[PDB]
């Protein structure tokens, strides 16, 4: 009863016959030793969806029941190791003990089990923790060309987690195994390997694998959210999961839709990033942040699964590859990029200071872009066009260079309250690095009463000990 | 009368039932079983009738996922279609699509239950009302007024401001009228609907509003019928209480794509862009009982995603047919930091006419709707010809075009995290007042910046003064 | 045996086995009370479209053949009053007493049951009478995109029938319950309810009636015809009707077309259409106009039920989303819309005027690809930008004002022979009512006369009178 035997196999997809008692979603397994999930349940056969090489598969060969709904390992075992989407090891580091199972798909928490986000995920990176505030429970989209740093954006992301009891998830989906190995060792040789699980379905693993990946990796991160405990998820391509999962659609002969992707392509995401969420003190009040990466043609960011996703998440950060080439990083379109959450999940002292800067350097790119010369405009527009460019300059950022939210605060309060109007514009990062460097050699008390309060009560203080270094031959 | 599960496939599952026992059209059915062995597992599941086969066989879709379902599984037939609670009890109460509470609050032990599918108000029963509801938000009090017991639609694509711009009227609008209030969120944010509830559960406004969910990772079989539960309590006050009522919808394009996804597996041949070929006729089910009537009235605001910015989409173009108001979000005011970012030129109203507002009124809207227009036509040669070259009057009309757009921002209250300013409201005579002074040129003097995000044409004088 | 039994049942659409003897087209009723028309008869089974809810007809349930064609009630007795696409009371004003019934589906007019079209069908709007003339037996159709005014022209056009000899029939297709009733107020109120039949499918209707509703609308319009009387039908948007054919062609698996549509479609509108005709002597005279409406898309007219209705039709009446935004009111697109039948439709008078008119607006579009810069161009070509900046205010006319013909003549005749060109272009709309008010108070012998010979050729006062207005307002 418990058996089947396998009618037609193809690219991936198994029918068989039998398997009477079999249950919509269950795991089967292959006399070959390699596994499938049923998926249609028809009057005299069962379709299947193989998740491996497929191969070593025939007519005729006998199929059998596991008697499990689709399930992945999880506990503290996993972490500072790599897995594929199954859960089975790659580092070759022996096998995994771990003590608990927890089925891959699951309901999200509703709207009584949550509660608000205040807590702020500091990034590190002046134009997010400034502009696009992230918190943990939140979901932010990272979208741009290929090419443009998204991957680095959610790597350094997992190193500013360095001090914090938060639990990292990479999950690469679609990636080539070289630069699978390159964020590894990255990650290793900053030690983010001590609290972080690497989940991988590479470009030549079955689109089958491609598909169970996040959702493994969603499972991982839901076992400390369960338990009180903060995780942290990044999904490298949700364009590549997206792709994959038409494959396996249209190979069952399921009509398309927009641009040949099936109608069922909005559930696939949505089912799975609303599983990330602050939950209720009653429930533990533990948290699961997400952060999936998308990838534009041209910068369309108007196509199907680009706005698709955009839909779901709490915010966007646009990463222009026009910017990128005329020496600008991290590149961000703060014209486009925004968060849903933002302004609540950021800390007081930083909400005093960031709170409109966003609309206005929005405003920035329509004068800049309506100017068409510098001789004609009046003194009304030229003292604000001026005031968007000296942000934008304190606004860039090298790689690897995460700066702590005190010293962010700093110097955007002088920024946003005009102290830089007189520097010219070339000499404003000089500025930045000596203020920066000049507050916590001789003024700590200033850093060290925001890192503790989180707010600004009095600025006299810091405006005299401004005052000092600008009198003290500025550049 | 029981019956079997034949087939299951994705959200659709196939029952065969005893000779002549089969169950009606939109009927629900019920699935309730116990693991006999370590194998199985437990479910309690309901399914709606979808269509009739032959072969004593019907297709239904599931309300719930069908992970777990057996071939052979009995199949119990409750004789109705979906029922849910009515009446007083419903009030300051959160539910499932079912009609089940949400809230840890108790059972609501009311004393009806009605059916989710009822016929609409016959042509006899409608009414011909032409009364402005004053929103205090800029654009819409001017370029497309909100009638009472109409229908006023909100389209846009991906992050334009859809739910920011519903969250205000909502503030705005149950704060003075005291009426019973519903809200559907068809398509919501579990974390947008979260600090909803909290809100009224704190201002007492909750005592007086029903909520339905249907959030975005639930099965189409949710997504599909959860529109009519929220609209099916919202009946209840209109008809059998003769209540004035709001109808909150967050997102009635989920409603379309959830028969969508649906259509395929039912054997439905499909349309233009894939959609099912039932798609008029489905929209105009929930939207026809949608309206006032000489017992009571219902208003409602409601928004629609626009995929892949596409106005021309079957799912956005069959809607506009149903509204009295329709507002229009452009990308382009957005990404320029204008909010809410309402398109002037495409946003309209029924009641825009000279026999229901004011003379003053439709000559402000009138030469407003014309200059942004004249503007529109004109960035093509002031990007070929340099602006030197334009005549005084093209001129001018460029510097006004410039400071009514950005005179048509406005800060609002629930948007403090986001625009970094208190909040403001105005009142209609002070919108006409303030485009009739910019449009009369008292205010050519005055910076373009002065302008954006002000409540009230003194304010930006003020503005003006703040900057020497 | 004549009795089948239903083997599936879905959105409108039932199946059956046994009918033998029923024919293509023939009405079949259910055990539960509800009517079906037979569609497609295959070797095994019988596929019936449902006139109603369906939700109370189940498999085994049985059908029966009525040996009948669908058929509406028709009379003077349906004149004010709103009815159903069967024909059914709708208004609550309680039954009709109609002595006669005619199938929705009959034939054409032949070629030589005609006689060409010679009579104006006045609309009261300027840009239409004087520029895309409508004579009382041709097609006209309304096309744009939405919320542009095309219902507003049908409505004016109702409205301008009460002192004419014309029976106006509105069918509403797809159209909200609300927007109906909203109309329907507003017939009464401007008294077009004395001579107006109303007709409406709701978009909460099945899609069988909403297929049926423009033949019933046009079997009551040939009642009249028949009988020597001339009537006007109006069809709300055929955009809808053929959206109606869509869904119940894929629910019956006809094989599918251009952009989903069944093949049949061309088929469905010009057998509609070419109902309306003008009769000769030998048959009666009577007559029968149609003015079907349709919606574009973001301004495809290149689409599929766009293209085919505007081959169908006679003349076509552009409607701009551009020009209703920019305030010419009315907007229509004059260099674009056409009438085959323009000249012929209109009387002496009017054509006289429309001539010159033509040309300067024909002229000024010549210029206006280049009028982006004027004061470098020559004064010469300023006089043709002026003259033409003039005739389109002329054309400008709010909702639900038709100007009687003698005015409509009496203004483009003071436009094209120069005598509003020296008036300045904002005060050309105010000078336009002073001008025909002080025409109709003092000296109405010009009114009087254009409408009894409706030739002109008495201009020397017509001049005369007029400078004695220009001569101080
Ligand atoms: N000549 C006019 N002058 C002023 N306003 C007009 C004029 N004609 C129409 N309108 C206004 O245009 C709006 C739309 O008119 P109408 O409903 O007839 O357009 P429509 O194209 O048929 O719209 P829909 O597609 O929704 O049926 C109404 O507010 C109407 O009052
Ligand atoms: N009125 C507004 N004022 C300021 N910011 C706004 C406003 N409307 C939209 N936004 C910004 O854009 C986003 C709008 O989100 P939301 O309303 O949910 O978009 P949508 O529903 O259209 O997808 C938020 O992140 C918010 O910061
Ligand atoms: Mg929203
Ligand atoms: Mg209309």
């Amino acid at each position: 009863s418990d058996v089947g035997t396998v009618i037609q196999v193809g690219d991936g997809i198994a029918r068989a016959h039998g398997l009477d008692n079999v249950m919509s979603g269950e795991l089967v397994e292959f006399a070959n030793g390699v596994m499938g999930m049923a998926l249609n349940l028809e009057e005299n056969n069962v379709g299947i969806v193989i998740l491996g090489p497929y191969t070593g598969i025939k007519e005729g060969d006998e199929v059998r029941r596991t008697g499990r709904i689709m399930e992945v390992p999880v506990g503290e075992e996993l972490i500072g190791r790599v897995v594929n989407a199954l859960g089975q090891p790659i580092d070759g580091k022996g096998p995994i003990n771990a003590k608990e199972f927890r089925p891959v798909e699951r309901k999200a928490p509703g709207v009584v089990d949550r509660q608000p986000v205040k807590e702020p995920l500091q990034t590190g990176i002046k134009a997010i923790d400034a502009m696009i505030p992230i918190g943990r429970g939140q979901r932010e989209l990272i979208i741009g060309d290929r090419q443009t740093g998204k991957t680095a954006i959610a790597i350094d992301t997992i190193i500013n987690q360095k001090g914090q009891d938060v639990i990292c998830i990479y999950v690469a989906i679609g990636q080539k195994q070289s630069t699978v190995a390159q964020v590894v060792k990255t990650l290793e040789e900053h030690g983010a390997m001590e609290y972080t699980i690497v989940v991988a379905a590479t470009a030549s693993d079955p689109a089958a694998l491609q598909y169970i990946a996040p959702y493994a990796g969603c499972a991982m991160g839901e076992y400390f959210r369960d338990k009180g405990k903060h995780a942290l998820v990044v999904y490298d391509d949700l364009s590549k999961h997206a792709v994959a999962y038409r494959q396996i659609s249209l190979l069952l002969r399921r009509p398309p839709g927009r641009e040949a992707y099936p109608g069922d392509v909005f559930y696939l995401h949505s089912r799975l990033l609303e599983r990330a969420a602050k939950l209720s003190d009653e429930k533990g009040g533990g948290s699961l942040t997400a952060l999936p990466i998308i990838e534009t043609q041209a910068g369309d960011v108007s196509a199907y699964i680009p706005t698709n996703v955009i839909s779901i998440t709490d915010g966007q950060i646009y990463l222009e590859s026009d910017l990128f080439y005329s020496g600008i990083r991290p590149a961000i379109n703060v014209g486009l990029s925004v968060s849903r959450v933002g302004g609540a999940a950021q800390i007081k002292a930083m909400k005093q200071v960031a709170g409109k800067l966003r609309l206005d350097l929005a405003q920035y790119r329509e004068l800049q872009a309506f100017a068409q010369f510098a001789s004609d405009l009046d003194e009304a527009t030229r003292a604000q066009l001026e005031r968007g460019q000296r942000m934008t300059e304190i606004l860039k950022q090298p790689q690897y260079s995460p700066m702590p939210v005190e010293k962010q605060v700093v110097i955007i309060y002088a920024g946003t309250n005009g102290y830089l109007d007189d520097i010219p514009v070339e000499k404003v990062k000089e500025f930045e690095d000596g203020f920066l460097e000049y507050i916590e050699s001789k003024h700590p008390d200033i850093l060290e009463e925001i890192r503790e309060k989180k707010a600004l009560d009095d600025e006299l203080e810091e405006k005299l000990k401004k005052a000092i270094k600008e009198f003290k031959a500025t550049f | 009368t029981r019956g079997r599960v034949i087939q299951v496939m994705g959200p659709v599952v196939d029952v065969k039932f005893e000779n002549g026992h089969l169950p009606a059209i939109y009927n629900a059915l019920k699935i309730q079983h116990k693991a006999r062995n370590e194998n199985e597992v437990d479910i309690d599941l309901t399914l709606e009738v979808a269509l009739h086969l032959g072969d004593d066989t019907v297709r239904t879709i599931a309300m719930a996922s069908t992970d777990g379902l057996i071939r052979g599984m009995e199949v119990i037939d409750t004789g109705a279609p979906i029922s849910v609670p009515v009446g007083p009890e419903t009030l300051g109460r959160m539910f499932d699509v079912l009609g089940e509470p949400i809230d840890e609050k108790g059972p609501v032990k009311a004393k009806k239950r009605w059916p989710i599918h009822r016929p609409p108000p016959s042509l006899s029963e409608q009414s011909t009302e032409d009364e402005i509801l004053e929103t205090g938000i800029k654009v819409i009090d001017l370029l497309a007024p909100i009638p009472k017991g109409g229908k006023i639609g909100l389209f846009g694509g991906a992050g334009v401001g859809k739910t920011v711009l519903i969250m205000e009227l909502i503030r705005n609008i149950a704060y003075e009228h005291k009426g019973f209030s519903v809200f559907a969120g068809v398509g919501e944010r579990s974390r947008e609907g979260n600090e909803l509830w909290l809100e009224m559960k704190e201002s007492g406004v909750l005592d007086n509003t029903v909520l339905v969910f249907g959030q975005m990772n639930e099965p189409p079989g949710a997504r599909f019928r959860v529109a009519l539960t929220g609209l099916t309590m919202a009946e209840y006050f209109r008809d059998e209480e003769g209540k004035d009522v709001l109808l909150f919808i967050d997102n009635i394009f989920r409603f379309a794509q959830a028969g969508s996804e649906v259509s395929a597996l039912l054997g439905r041949m499909p349309s233009e862009v894939g959609y099912q070929p039932t798609l008029a006729t489905e929209m105009a089910e929930l939207q026809e009982r949608i309206t006032s009537t000489r017992r009571g009235s219902i208003t409602s605001v409601q928004a629609i995603y626009v995929p892949a910015d596409d106005l021309t989409d079957p799912a956005p173009a069959t809607t506009f047919a149903h509204l009295d108001a329709t507002i229009v979000l452009s990308r382009e005011l957005a990404e320029k930091g204008i909010y809410p970012a309402v398109d002037p030129l495409q946003s309209t109203s029924r009641i825009m006419d000279p026999r229901i507002v004011s003379e003053e009124h439709y000559e402000v809207a009138r030469r407003v709707r014309e200059i942004l227009q004249r503007y529109k036509d004109l960035q093509d040669i002031i990007a070929i010809l340099g602006m030197e070259e334009l005549s005084e009057e093209d001129k001018l009309i460029v510097q006004r075009a410039r400071k009514i757009q950005r005179f048509l921002s406005q800060p609002f209250h629930v948007a403090e995290h986001f625009t970094g300013r208190p909040g403001k409201y105005v009142p209609i005579e002070d919108t006409i007042r303030g485009f009739k002074e910019i449009l009369d040129g008292k205010l050519d003097d005055v910076p373009e910046q002065a302008f954006y995000m002000v409540g009230t044409i003194e304010e930006a004088v003020e503005k003006a003064k703040k900057m020497k």
